[PDB]
């Protein structure tokens, strides 16, 4: 999406997977806010929003 | 209530330590209150703050 009208997903029932992005050299940038990216695999979440 | 006086000393002493352990929720300027959702989710450079 243009950034003007972005897009929004829920995600829910689950399992997810934070190695395969944060792992992932492809990324420029990975920042996480609130949370350690490296501890996200051992969490759980109400949902998430993508 | 004739025994009032014994009844008060107890109940005085009961509210100062359900208040100490109230305390422990408060956040004081925290993420949480919980040491343990600090501890989970934070590498040391940040949980320590």
């Amino acid at each position: 999406a243009s950034v003007y009208a972005w897009n929004r997903k829920r995600i829910s029932n689950c399992v997810a997977d934070y190695s395969v992005l944060y792992n992932s050299a492809s990324f420029s940038t990975f920042k996480c806010y609130g949370v350690s990216p490296t501890k996200l695999n051992d969490l759980c979440f109400t949902n998430v929003y993508a | 209530s004739a025994l009032g006086k014994l009844q008060d000393v107890v109940n005085q002493n009961a509210q100062a330590l359900n208040t100490l352990v109230k305390q422990l929720s408060s956040n004081f300027g925290a993420i949480s209150s919980v040491l343990n959702d600090i501890l989970s989710r934070l590498d040391p450079p940040e949980a320590e703050v």
